[PDB]
RNA sequence: UCUGAGAGUUUGAUCCUGGCUCAGGAUUAACGCUGGCGGCAUGCCUAAUACAUGCAAGUCGAUCGAAAGUAGUAAUACUUUAGAGGCGAACGGGUGAGUAACACGUAUCCAAUCUACCUUAUAAUGGGGGAUAACUAGUUGAAAGACUAGCUAAUACCGCAUAAGAACUUUGGUUCGCAUGAAUCAAAGUUGAAAGGACCUGCAAGGGUUCGUUAUUUGAUGAGGGUGCGCCAUAUCAGCUAGUUGGUGGGGUAACGGCCUACCAAGGCAAUGACGUGUAGCUAUGCUGAGAAGUAGAAUAGCCACAAUGGGACUGAGACACGGCCCAUACUCCUACGGGAGGCAGCAGUAGGGAAUUUUUCACAAUGAGCGAAAGCUUGAUGGAGCAAUGCCGCGUGAACGAUGAAGGUCUUUAAGAUUGUAAAGUUCUUUUAUUUGGGAAGAAUGACUUUAGCAGGUAAUGGCUAGAGUUUGACUGUACCAUUUUGAAUAAGUGACGACUAACUAUGUGCCAGCAGUCGCGGUAAUACAUAGGUCGCAAGCGUUAUCCGGAUUUAUUGGGCGUAAAGCAAGCGCAGGCGGAUUGAAAAGUCUGGUGUUAAAGGCAGCUGCUUAACAGUUGUAUGCAUUGGAAAC
């Protein structure tokens, strides 16, 4: 009633979805330091991370690219 | 991932083909996008009116055929057009 | 099977039925008796056949005399 | 499959398969309709439905059909043109088994189908077991050869007696058959065309 | 060029209104009687009831360590796979429970989207690090396993250098749009990649083919959203809706959006039917009809929804995942009593329900899929073979000769006679079927692979491209079919009806009793209507009965009916909304007509043709209907 390629990839999605919540929580509290203390210096490490998990697929890439134009309408709006 | 390939549609004991251009994920007698022309595993000669006009189009476009399929494509020529068209 | 109580009449000269037994009732509609709707199929589950008849059997159910 | 006693139902709609053969007999020479209830009044008057169905039993006995047989052949002929009257006579005389006896290699209708049943029957190219095949005027419906010597050729081989739209060329037992028959060859045992009314009604 | 049949029945008799019944087709059919075979197709409509047992998605050693086996003195050579990794498991298969609405059909706009592999084109594929499966040891157990500590490998993971082009912004131009708004720059800032494997050559250095990878580009397929129109019954369901309606800023989603959030308001739908109830998967289509249309949504095909019930989420290009994961409920089962296991609406099959619907089968041989360079491998999809007259089609139980009449049966026109009846008996003939003998295919009139020949690119070598040779592969299968092969009519006829509609009648028995019946109606001691018999008729390997749908039924009448006396004019009036509406002129062109283009999936429908011995059937070409857009016509 079980089948050893379902078993297999259930065990290796487990240790996938711990280094990807370890990327992911990176960016949320890298967004919010920056929002927090604004300053345009942040603003690159929060390029860095959002385009290298958009590629990875770990964030869908739409979401990245919103991040990054509403993040930089901020920077403006306070310069 | 359009795929020119084969569809059964004759009786019991006596199959009978039809080539055309078909997605991969849609099963086999089902729905398809455009006809190229029939097959028949008994005509003795001449067993596969191929069309010779949107089957380059769609092999332009990319599409894989089948070992079957390509058997076809390569007696009366069609391989050859569409290899020198590529170059 | 159902629920439903139906009144239906023994086709033929003759009866088996017992007050308790089990019959495989067909479609008709008698029209001496008001009510009844519906006929006994002859020969076929625990109600016997219709011996004594050579004439229309295969309605009433009986075997080939041979 | 077909009756055994033709001799009755050719008696009792009155025209036999045209030599008379089953109504001369050797005994009595009856010609009333069987049974005890034969020699009895109410003769005429019969209705239309009566005397439709008489005819149309006519029609399917001259040739041993069955009824189902009959509704696919009409159902087939009725579409095409128009006024067809000039096809389905064709049609209904193009069966396998009565162009042989027309040949004139049988004695009787129903022992030619018997003979094709059996395999002693060619056509232009191939061979005929099944004795229905809808025939066209133009094959070569050559006969067989090691029944050319069996015990029953001699009125087999007698076949100068023959309709003119079966030819022949006799002695060399080629059999084919051109020029269609006309009605005249359709004698008045069945000629009429409100039978093709009455299957108009029940077959569409 | 379409194209339509009626009859019986109220009365003493007639005409009309009017209801009932019948003559015809059809089905996923069932029952009774009977029963030989072949070619096609169909086969749990009920309990989305519960399921024993066995199978239904894996693959790559040419990604990686290790292990094992066989040879070898050794170095090593070959084979195999538990595990890491890649890819596929979201396809394919089944069921129709739920669902009355953008679910579906049709036409569309996505200036509001995604798309792994595949197509075209264009830059790179350099260099480091830290880990853990397998293994070892210990604890805990019968085992499943679990926990703990060390050891390793990479196309696993994580940094770094580098951007042809990318993404996010800045500067002003461009071309503009349908309101938000898109489109293109030149300059600049900011941000961001990865991995190698196989083989050949080369002393080496180096070079090369191919697979694969990162960053892009082109399309296409597939997925998602919105909108117009069409798409059940019911008023003996009149109010419903408080994230419901709108704006603002923000969050989230592939994307727009009360999808979510805080504030500000009070709207939105509804008699042109909201809301509620009941019912149901929708469509192409099947049956019926002259047509308009009625009816069921068999099989199959498109789309949607579901996977014991109800929720949530990971991985991924794609799932909120039939035979993956977590939790709760219900149910069953195992235990050594601590713990666990389970989801046949996948193929068979079992129990149960039912009037009722099949092998616990063979092979991937052909087609199709997934992985692989190939070898291959996996395929209850698929292809066959069982089963069943379930439906359509076809063939058989014999042929000729044979008594102005064998026997028997039934009537006797009380000797005669008829009728069954060329039926039989009897003489000859044949073997589709049936039983031996010999031959023996179609599908594989494909093929992948491996040695050769040639071309062809690049060339220093190898792969791809055609031809020939080979391994060439069958579940059906010693099967269809064939032959002068032995025997031989031998192995094969039932069912309904006979008063009228409706083709076909006599006797015996019974005597308003027993019984028949679709309708009128038969039976009260002379029954062609009951029972039996003889005869005869309608069908035939089928025949009747029952159930359901359509026609006939102009019997809900748009085509195509009526309201004085037969059902039907409200008791009458004032009357909003609705429907209809005098004459002439002008414009527009919503109806109306017509031309062009797109589409209306394939199968089915009708016509022609081909192939099965012809047919049934299969294939083949033709064949409309509607919608949208655009260009004209101006009579109503
Ligand atoms: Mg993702
Ligand atoms: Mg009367
Ligand atoms: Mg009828
Ligand atoms: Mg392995
Ligand atoms: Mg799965
Ligand atoms: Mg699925
Ligand atoms: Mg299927
Ligand atoms: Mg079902
Ligand atoms: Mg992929
Ligand atoms: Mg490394
Ligand atoms: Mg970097
Ligand atoms: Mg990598
Ligand atoms: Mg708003
Ligand atoms: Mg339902
Ligand atoms: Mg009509
Ligand atoms: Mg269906
Ligand atoms: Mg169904
Ligand atoms: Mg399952
Ligand atoms: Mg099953
Ligand atoms: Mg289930
Ligand atoms: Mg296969
Ligand atoms: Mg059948
Ligand atoms: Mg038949
Ligand atoms: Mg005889
Ligand atoms: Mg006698
Ligand atoms: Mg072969
Ligand atoms: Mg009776
Ligand atoms: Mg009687
Ligand atoms: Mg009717
Ligand atoms: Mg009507
Ligand atoms: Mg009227
Ligand atoms: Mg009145
Ligand atoms: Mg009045
Ligand atoms: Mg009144
Ligand atoms: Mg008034
Ligand atoms: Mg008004
Ligand atoms: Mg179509
Ligand atoms: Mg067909």
């Amino acid at each position: 009633a079980n089948i050893k390629s379902n078993e297999k990839r259930l065990r290796q999605n487990i240790k996938r979805n711990l280094n990807n919540k370890g990327q992911k929580t990176k960016l949320k509290t890298n967004v919010k330091n920056f929002h927090k203390e604004i300053n345009l210096d942040n603003l690159g490490n929060v390029y860095s991370q959002a385009d290298r998990l958009a590629r990875k697929g770990i964030i869908s890439t739409n979401r990245a690219r919103r991040l990054k134009s509403r993040n930089v309408a901020v920077l403006n709006k306070t310069q | 991932m359009v795929k020119i390939r084969l569809m059964r549609m004759g009786r019991v004991h006596y199959p009978t083909y039809r080539i055309v251009a078909v997605d991969s994920r849609v099963k086999r007698d089902g729905k398809y996008i455009a006809l190229i022309g029939h097959l028949n595993p008994a005509l003795k000669e001449n067993k596969c009116k191929i069309d010779e006009a949107v089957a380059l189009e769609w092999l332009n476009k990319g599409a894989k055929p089948t070992d079957t399929v390509r058997s076809l494509f390569s007696q009366t020529g069609l391989w050859k057009k569409f290899v020198e068209s590529k170059k | 099977t159902n629920g439903f109580e139906v009144l239906t009449y023994i086709p033929g000269e003759g009866h088996n039925l017992q007050e308790h037994s089990v019959t495989l009732l067909r479609g008709g509609r008698v029209k001496d008796l008001p009510g009844v709707r519906y006929h006994i199929v002859r020969g076929t589950l625990d109600t016997v056949g219709v011996e004594k008849r050579r004439q229309q059997r295969s309605a009433y159910g009986a075997k080939k005399p041979k | 499959k077909y009756t055994g006693s033709i001799f009755k139902r050719s008696r009792r709609l009155g025209f036999s398969l045209l030599e008379n053969n089953k109504e001369f007999s050797k005994g009595k020479k009856r010609k009333t309709i069987p049974g005890q209830h034969g020699n009895r009044f109410r003769s005429s008057t019969m209705s239309g439905y009566a005397q439709q169905l008489q005819e149309k039993q006519r029609m399917q006995y001259m040739y041993g059909i069955t009824d189902k047989q009959f509704r696919r052949l009409f159902r087939l002929v009725l579409k095409q043109r128009g006024n067809l009257a000039v096809n389905l006579f064709r049609v209904l005389e193009s069966r396998l088994d009565n162009i042989v006896y027309r040949m004139g290699f049988a004695p009787t209708r129903r022992s030619a189908r018997q003979l094709v049943n059996h395999g002693h029957v060619l056509l232009n190219d191939r061979t005929v077991d099944t004795p229905s095949i809808i025939l066209n005027p133009g094959d070569k419906v050559r006969l067989k050869a090691k029944t050319i010597k069996i015990p029953i050729v001699k009125a087999a081989s007698e076949s100068g007696v023959v309709s003119p739209f079966v030819e022949t060329n006799n002695k060399t037992f080629e059999g084919t058959y051109v020029r269609f028959p006309e009605r005249s060859e359709l004698p008045a045992g069945i000629n009429e065309s409100y039978v093709v009314e009455w299957y108009k009604r029940l077959v569409k």
